């Protein structure tokens, strides 16, 4: 690393310890900043589908595009049907721009969600189905609107439990909107995004969402799923978990942002602590959705490690 | 040109020109009509982050001043000299948002956004000050903050926050400033329920500040 | 006198203040001696951070006037005619040091490669906003560089790899001709390489830097 001395005039995230930064460093060549008191001021503001994850997933229809999916393996008792009443009495109050309408519940027994889907695929049709091309800036889009999304969840304090690509919708390319948030009553389909954390074996972590979030990002960097051959999930699910295997950071398209690729790293650290916080993430994403129009096609030559330490 | 002028700054914004935003950005002010509730955002991002670039080499060049010998001399002078483009630019908004804006926005609350920028600009003045004007400075600083009230609301959390700092950094009274920002906080996150409607995206993180800030004092 | 200049630059680039820090310099440089290293470098970094801010601005402005009314358009387009206006005369002032002060005293054998490589890159940069024959006085200067530092340079030394590198991107971006730029990278990387038995402490640091910068440029031009 090298790096100069910088005034932050904006919102932005000081990387050792995640607090604000108004005046410090940035590395020239990562953007990373050492944590080098003051206190803070006022920022500047301005018919089947299958399974599912843990719910049979159905087409379903009512005025509204309502789908429904349905309980699993969990029996409708009274004390889960009253964590799933108030669950439901925190999604059907809800409402935000990239979360999914939570509608209400169906009322007889074995419950099941009346949820709106909007038209244009799951993000896993684009990724796994087509890989759609498209531009790079799109991606940032994408993982902005998703991250915002989930900033709203964790503002909230709604954790997803076992968020994966294959909830996220995109309104043809309008905007992207979040599902199979909460209804954690429900839980215990396919698992890569589960955090080695987890399956070690409170696992729906505040940052346990992060970590599955982290494979998002992957997917939409490299196109695919994790592990690209070594596709065993019951093989390897177990060994990502103990300490062997992470998914290859070298994958990644060459024109990316380094940041992006660093942004992928932190947001996939195995030890809980310090997975950054959706907050942040925002800020790094919005950073780099204004940094890649200001950064030139190639390199060039740096001022020369002129302002460390 | 009204339509003009508010547009070159939301160009200079992008360009991140900031001196040229506040130069024509005010220019919008001094027609004397009200500012639209977009307009306020843009003249104040514009000279706070213009005086920002003041306010941190400032601190720098005298860190480096105290940390220091007839260079001494040359620093001295150079503070100076950074000392009064940021007091002269901080007497332009002041003098600006006095002569127009508080006197031209009446029951809008607008009305409290302007005069917590009254108190933040002298309040940047009282780190400049010395013991003479920081005292005449400091009253006048506090009778805007004082002033400047009426929950969640971004601009009262973001006064609170803004305010309570005040008290420890100028005045140095932790007692008021932890009563400040402990009282408006629990006045947050007791009640909340407006955030995705309010735009979370700012007063959650105004409310996280007076939590760390609390804890760099405690 | 000049402790006294240069120590306001000094004092002025840790103030984050360039544009105070540029001006200094351009006073060290009416002393029409050879610049120390130091003082020659902070003039480099000094300028390169003062079209560097306006520069990348230009690009940020010319990426926003890419969408379509009138007014919008005709602003976006003043606009932009003004912040290229300002990095014009800035860069033609330091050709003007470089004409003038630096170029015609750089007896030392590296220091005539340093600024005759400057008068390359900014040359660079005014073609690259502005009819821009330019193109080819850059190409000239990075030449003369060039062929100077070839002989009268070690292939690992700091400078060579960073006249190079900027040599390269010029033949890209300006000449859209990459194979020219593959040339000179993969040559530079390769001497240098071959060159690893032995590194100046610093350059040590610096070298390596910009040896991975420049095999960096070779993966998105090889790609
Ligand atoms: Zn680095
Ligand atoms: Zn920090």
């Amino acid at each position: 690393h090298n790096f100069v001395r910088k005034t932050f005039f904006t919102l932005a995230f000081c990387d050792f310890c995640r607090k604000l930064l108004f005046q410090g460093f940035r590395c020239q060549t990562c953007g990373y900043k050492f944590h080098q008191d003051r206190s803070s001021s006022a920022p500047n503001v301005h018919q089947r589908i299958g399974s599912g994850s843990f719910g049979t997933v159905y087409k379903g229809k009512w005025h509204g595009d309502v789908a429904v999916k349905m309980l699993n393996v969990t029996a409708p008792t009274p004390q889960q049907l009253q964590a799933f009443k108030n669950e439901v009495g925190v999604l059907r109050k809800t409402r935000h721009v990239n979360i999914l309408l939570f509608m209400g519940y169906s009322t007889k027994p074995q419950l099941a969600i009346v949820t709106q889907w909007c038209e244009g695929s799951s993000l896993y049709h684009h990724l796994h189905i087509i890989e759609t091309k498209f531009e790079m800036i799109k991606l940032i889009d994408i993982a902005r609107q998703t991250a915002q999304g989930m900033d709203y969840l964790h503002a909230k304090s709604i954790i997803h439990r076992d968020l994966k690509s294959n909830n996220i919708f995109l309104h043809e390319d309008l905007t992207v909107k979040i599902g199979d948030f909460g209804l954690a009553t429900v839980k215990s389909g396919s698992i890569l995004w589960m955090a080695p954390e987890v399956i070690r074996m409170n696992p729906y972590s505040f940052q346990s969402d992060v970590y599955a979030f982290g494979i998002v990002l992957y997917e939409l960097m490299t196109g695919q799923l994790p592990y690209s051959n070594i596709n065993n999930r019951d093989q390897i699910i177990f060994m990502v978990g103990r300490g062997y295997l992470s998914p290859d950071l070298s994958k990644v398209r060459s024109n990316c942002p380094k940041a992006m690729k660093r942004l992928m790293a932190e947001c996939l650290k195995k030890k809980r602590d310090e997975r950054p916080l959706f907050p942040q993430i925002l800020a790094s994403i919005e950073l780099l959705a204004r940094s890649l129009p200001k950064i030139h096609r190639s390199a060039s030559e740096p001022s020369l490690n002129r302002a460390g330490f | 040109d009204k339509n003009e002028l508010v547009q070159k700054a939301k160009l200079a914004e992008q360009a991140e020109r900031y001196d040229d935003m506040a130069a024509c950005m005010k220019s919008v002010t001094e027609q004397g009509a009200e500012l639209s509730n977009e307009e306020r955002n843009l003249l104040s991002v514009a000279y706070k982050n213009v005086v920002g670039a003041r306010r941190s080499s400032w601190r720098v060049v005298s860190s480096i001043e105290q940390k220091t010998e007839k260079k001494q001399q040359m620093a001295r002078e150079y503070r100076e000299k950074i000392e009064t483009e940021l007091r002269d630019i901080c007497n332009d908004v002041l003098s600006l948002l006095e002569k127009f804006l508080i006197p031209n926005a009446s029951q809008a609350e607008s009305k409290v956004f302007y005069l917590k920028m009254k108190g933040d600009y002298y309040r940047y003045l009282a780190e400049v000050a010395a013991g003479d004007d920081k005292k005449g400075i400091v009253d006048q600083s506090q009778q805007a903050y004082q002033e400047a009230f009426e929950p969640t609301h971004p601009i009262r959390l973001g006064l609170a926050l803004n305010f309570s700092v005040f008290y420890y950094e100028i005045l140095n009274s932790p007692e008021k400033a932890c009563s400040l920002a402990k009282t408006a906080f629990d006045e947050a996150i007791a009640e909340l329920d407006t955030l995705s409607e309010e735009s979370y995206k700012d007063s959650t993180l105004i409310m996280q500040l007076l939590r760390d800030n609390l804890t760099l004092w405690t």
